[PDB]
């Protein structure tokens, strides 16, 4: 891959989540990674009325995210991605699964399923 | 003799010790009790032979179980034992015996059976 | 196959197990081979906390494996693969099954299933 | 995607819906983007007698829609589509999905499933 | 498409039905319009003794006809082809859909289903 | 299709069939076509002790048959094949399906089923 | 097929067998054809302790075999294959089906199953 490629700019959390007093889900998330990366679709997508994106079977990728391999960095399952644009409205991503592009162990391929884009979006706690 | 966890029914454990090992020797022990036959194919096939596994089917009634209620309560326990044997092949008169054939069970199911009794 | 593609050093073992006294299945794995071998990816991965890979179809293949080919040696079921790498955390495959790169019988090829990768993995048994 | 392919001329309406007196069920669009646009056929088409699509498991798309992207725009499930031709009567498409031609968010791209084609077609509200 | 190709000169009609005193039901159909045409096959058939077609899955196309698009036609479900050829038997399609060549306009293609081949295949009513 | 590529010579037939006093079927298979023909191998074949081939799914072609088309034939169920050789035994083939080429209408290709090959072949019905 | 290609020296064995007195089924295997041939592996294989193949749906092939097409041959269902290499330990191969190369009718392929392969192989009956 060419450096070139790496236009959008994006923040990598991890999630922790407690159990209100009403029995609701509550969920929080801190950014920890900074860096480029380059996002290609995969799969169409239909937005609700808030841009809330419905699908079934809820793990099947739709954006494949590229960005530098970090031996450091140990991927699992509680992983985001975010990412805030020029105009867009910011957009959540839920990472399903990692791939080295090759062993050649030089850049991270993240398998993504988009959730949200709306200005309404919470932030990722820094 | 030996002491139980509960006083009326076995632990898939407790049947891994005390009901197949001292019975089959040609189980180096091995009788070894999983949560269930799930990761098969090619997870648990690689366990020495021969070897036997005991694992739970369904936890499951036979009649009324209503908790709390100040009526006797029944419970059943679907397992399933399942062995594992190699073939011997003694090839007499210059002709080996095929790949498929007829195989004993009826003495491991009566050596089985009277160890229960 | 060229040479510079052997990038990887390996670790080839057999295994062998039995029973605790409560019942619990004990596994140890041992040393026989040593060389250096190429590897490839062929399906994403998805990593709990400590990175034991998470999937069932326990036959479904992930890496392939290929190094030279060894008349002498008759791979079985209960093989393994180790692999030390310089700065990432060591690895664990499970080999499912064999193929020759061809009857030219050169180079022998394995399809591996990726287990474990984490610092507190075991090293083989020398 | 070139500038000479965009042959077509549509309009971008919305839907909004209640309840008759009788039960049934009424629908108003309302036109809210025109501009250029290019179509693409996918998959054939089956006329009733009024040139009314016949097709079950709607969910699937027929016609590919591209025109440019716009940032400023939120596309949900209640989008239409109108286009009114020289000779050929009026046609409404139904919007099932969207996807941007590349994260390079220049172009949007709509699969879209046909619906009528007749003379007697309402025209979009103004 | 080019020129030379449309070899195949077919009269296209429209079905008219009714039923009979016995309670079987009788067919006529109309002649409507004229004009060469290409034809391509698809699937293999299978004649009866009178060659007369004998498929399952009625809505499985074989061949596909091709011939200039005219925007002051419906084409609809109740749809036919007919074609007198110069020594073999004629033969009677049945058109299953219709679908541009491109949304440019120009050509118009049936997916179409044979029927019959014999002397005694009745002519288009005039 | 090339001048050379016929090497084969076959003898097309059709069957007449009644039944015996005992009930057993009695088939009679005569011969009506002469020609060189080319034929493709499109599956494999299981052999019994005498060559009768053993498959399920009795509608599955094996060898493709090609060969002139003729407007004056109407090739239908009942047709067969019969091909002697030099050197190899006689065999015999189903017709399952026909196909031209194109509606070009030059070649006629027969979608096949081996059925036999032994000496014991009975020869057509002159 | 070039010359070159038939590296391996395969036997051709018959199978004839009949019961035991305890009841099992006893095996035993004629060569009858000599000759060098080509293979090609087509599906990954599994060894046990000592190398049988495991695998459930007998019906599938696994290495493709190809020598000089013999029109005085009838191969069949009983067939099998042999061969002894100069360091690896011999193979037992059972046949599945035929094919010409093509109805050219120069060379025989064959689709075998891999059983054995280990140093105890009982060896052809001459």
């Amino acid at each position: 891959m060419k450096i070139k490629d790496r236009k959008h700019r994006v923040i990598v959390c991890s999630q922790k989540s407690d159990v209100d007093d009403n029995g609701q889900l509550l969920i929080s998330r801190t950014g920890s990674i900074n860096g480029w990366a380059a996002i290609e679709p995969v799969k169409a997508i239909r937005f609700s009325k808030d841009g809330v994106s419905m699908q079934k079977d809820t793990f099947q990728p739709t954006h494949d995210i590229t960005m530098n391999y970090n031996p450091d960095v140990n991927i699992s399952v509680s992983a985001w991605v975010y990412e805030h644009r020029l105009k867009s409205p910011p957009r959540w991503f839920k990472v399903i699964s990692v791939i080295n592009v090759d062993e050649c162990s030089q850049f991270m391929r993240l398998r993504s399923r988009l959730v949200e884009s709306n200005d309404e979006v919470e932030k990722p706690v820094s | 003799k030996l002491k139980l966890t509960y006083s009326n029914r076995l632990t898939l454990p407790e049947i891994a010790k005390h009901i197949v090992s001292p019975t089959f020797h040609e189980l180096e022990g091995r009788a070894i009790p999983v949560t269930g036959v799930e990761d098969d194919k090619e997870g648990q096939s690689a366990i020495t032979k021969p070897f036997a596994l005991v694992g739970l089917r369904i936890g499951d009634t036979s009649g009324p179980a209503e908790i709390g209620e100040n009526s006797r309560i029944n419970l059943r326990d679907d397992f399933i034992i399942e062995f594992n044997f190699n073939k011997d092949r003694y090839k007499k008169g210059g002709a080996e015996t095929s790949l498929f054939s007829y195989y004993d069970y009826e003495s491991i199911r009566d050596r089985l059976f009277n160890a229960m009794v």
